[PDB]
RNA sequence: UAAGGUGAUAUGAACCGUUAUAACCGGCGAUUUCCGAAUGGGGAAACCCAGUGUGUUUCGACACACUAUCAUUAACUGAAU
RNA sequence: CGAAGGUGUGCUGUGAGGCAUGCUGGAGGUAUCAGAAGUGCGAAUGCUGACAUAAGUAACGAUAAAGCGGGUGAAAAGCCCGCUCGCCGGAAGACCAAGGGUUCCUGUCCAACGUUAAUCGGGGCAGGGUGAGUCGACCCCUAAGGCGAGGCCGAAAGGCGUAGUCGAUGGGAAACAGGUUAAUAUUCCUGUACUUGGUGUUACUGCGAAGGGGGGACGGAGAAGGCUAUGUUGGCCGGGCG
RNA sequence: UACGGUGCUGAAGCAACAAAUGCCCUGCUUCCAGGAAAAGCCUCUAAGCAUCAGGUAACAUCAAAUCGUACCCCAAACCGA
């Protein structure tokens, strides 16, 4: 088949890139929980 | 304050090996790791103090196609230049 | 004589990588020269020898027939084709006859060019497929399967390297040999020149056998 | 440790920089780029040498 | 503090100390790139684009420092009135 | 100089259990009495790992047919080449975005991997490759739309929203034809061109506002028509008579 | 000529018919549904400054940065386990 979620990079970084998860304190929950997990996945970036 | 020796420190290596070394690394046209943004300037004027080439076409291209350097482990590609200039002379070697 | 193949050219395109990591050992196949001119020798042996015949042949023809190649007296040539082709050496330079030096010198150079070219047309050396000889493989761990070397796209590398090895320093060697005699030397300035070279290809032969009969030191393809 | 150099002034630190930072990768770090080093150790003091240039610039105030 | 050393896998290469001058430890210092609260803007940070100063300039161009917001305070000026 | 265990055999205890003992094994294990328990599994379609079956059973993925002769090599339905056959062809051609983004060339390698055979592949593994004032992106301008000092709302947290700031799927300088590597391309080269903007110089000269005016600047349909790439021919020019 | 490939050359090189869904053309026309914006772009003054500076024209000069460019791309390079 052909599935349900597809690329868009035309929003990616500004769906959760650095100033898009910093942007939110609650997406700095993400980053708070990744200053609490030391996960490689963060905003899924470098 | 008028130029910098900083980009007269641009030499990092001539390319080599198989095809494309032929006049691409020799004669006019030469290809070589040159800085990282080059400058298109003191990379044509640092060979104009060395061969007097005003450089037939100053070009740049960052160099691409896959990581290696343990390609059967994980690989890392730091990225670099092929100068890929055409020099206007190549005769004072 | 001995500062006449000291030089560094060197090519690595031969590939290996085995046990990667750069203080583990190394990672390549590691060919080089540093020494050159190596089948153009037999030519200048011939060129000097030809003059040995003429000085012999002419003197033989002189006191048992007709001067055709020169006039002698006092043992050696004094005149003729045989004089202008005689070698000045023995203990010191001859600066008395500059035209003799010029003709003899030109004569020897062109004689050396001649047997070098006949070392093209009968018995020489190859580059084109000496090129292609190596690449079937490089050196493998076993594991890395080369194509840094390219089986053709190498002919030229060879045809830049070889000659000067049948010609192209035949001229130069014949020159070097001639001026080696204008200085003069004991045992012959040219004979020293040939001797040093013969000795160098020799010396290493005396030494040569010992290391790789442990099965070879390796990893250079 | 403690026991090196002679200190260098910033009227001649000048001269040092034109020989192991510049026009040294045109002959030794060009010729690193052209290998043949059985004298690996020499190279390491092209670095660690002009790295002392700017130590004895900021530490010693150019002295 | 020291006779052995030259970070690891990484053996090599070359060297070093040449035993107190390697190396180590401890103090101090230096650099400490790029980003990043980041703060000249932009901005999908590790990047785009920039200014202002202070310089240089060969006049082609080129270095160098400064330039955030928001709070608190002071000082100067000062509408509708 | 043989602990534990793994592991045979004989004796024993009701059993829980115990003994004797061989091998292997190559290290440790351990009275009594006394102390303390994570102290014993056949069923939970239990958990978890290892290990079965069917069964060599099913299966080996789209019919757009290939066939042949050489080659390589140990070996070929598939590798290599060639020669003969079929099929798509407003696609099954040829070129792109996105995305991949190296999958690419080149050179190699065959183990694994490709749905088999494979020397072969985008496999595996080495190298090599994408070059621009004029082409594009960075870049200038605007949409939806966002943000938003200050501002106006709201326990905190926090909202609405200005001056502004951001923001394509829309609008802002110019180059082409040849010719070129197995990797290049308006990018390289060649030939012949193009452009804009800064500088400078010169000559003349009133210049002068986030201002003002002007202007960008526009639908759909429909009715035509014109036109040319061009297409087709003839002619032409060359070659050829099966 | 390796046998991989390289060197050497060049005739015709038009016209008719017949052309395009290509274009003149944002044209024209028509119809109501009602058809961006800004920049680019032009011009005027304004305060000012005032010939100056600027401007305008010609000419000349210089500059024209930072990156992409391989290749699949209906496909073994996208997606589909």
């Amino acid at each position: 088949m052909k599935r349900t979620f597809q690329p868009s990079v035309l929003k990616r970084n500004r769906s959760h890139g650095f100033r898009a998860r910093m942007a939110t304190k609650n997406g700095r929950q993400v980053l708070a929980r990744r200053r609490a997990k030391g996960r490689a996945r963060l905003t899924v970036s470098k | 304050m008028i130029r910098e020796e900083r980009l007269l420190k641009v030499l990092r290596a001539p390319h080599v090996s198989e095809k494309a070394s032929t006049a691409m690394e020799k004669s006019n046209t030469i290809v070589l790791k040159v800085a990282k943004d080059a400058t298109k300037a003191e990379i044509k004027a640092a060979v104009q103090k060395l061969f007097e080439v005003e450089v037939e076409v100053v070009n740049t291209l960052v160099v691409k196609g896959k990581v290696k350097r343990h390609g059967q482990r994980i690989g890392r590609r730091s990225d670099w230049k092929k100068a890929y200039v055409t020099l206007k002379e190549g005769q004072n070697l | 004589v001995v500062y006449a193949e000291c030089m560094r050219r060197r090519i690595v395109v031969n590939y290996a990588k085995r046990q990667q990591g750069r203080r583990v050992y190394a990672a390549q196949s590691t060919h080089l020269p540093l020494k050159v001119v190596y089948v153009s020798n037999i030519p200048v042996i011939l060129a000097a020898a030809l003059f040995a015949n003429i000085q012999l042949w002419g003197l033989a023809l002189y006191r048992m027939g007709i001067p055709i190649l020169g006039h002698y007296e006092g043992g050696r040539a004094v005149d003729g084709i045989a004089y202008y082709l005689s070698t000045p050496y023995g203990l010191s330079s001859v600066i008395s006859d500059p035209i003799h030096a010029i003709v003899y010198m030109i004569a020897m150079i062109i004689t050396c060019v001649m047997f070098g070219i006949f070392w093209v047309e009968t018995t020489g050396l190859d580059p084109k497929s000496m090129a292609k000889r190596i690449k079937k493989s490089g050196a493998f761990v076993p594991g890395i399967r080369p194509g840094e070397q390219t089986a053709k796209y190498i002919e030229h590398r060879l045809k830049r390297y070889i000659p000067p090895l049948t010609v192209m320093s035949s001229a130069f060697v014949g020159f070097l040999a001639t001026i080696a005699n204008f200085i003069g030397a004991l045992g012959g300035g040219t004979g020293v020149l040939l001797t040093v070279s013969i000795v160098y290809r020799m010396y290493e032969q005396l030494l040569r056998e010992k290391v790789s009969e442990l099965h070879p030191a390796i990893a250079k393809l | 440790m403690k026991a090196k150099e002679l200190r260098e002034k910033s009227v001649e630190e000048l001269n040092t920089e034109l020989l192991n930072l510049l026009r040294e990768q045109f002959n030794l770090r060009m010729q690193a780029a052209s290998g043949q080093l059985q004298q690996s150790h020499l190279l390491k003091q092209v670095r660690r040498d002009v790295a002392r240039v700017k130590t004895l610039l900021n530490e010693k105030a150019g002295a």
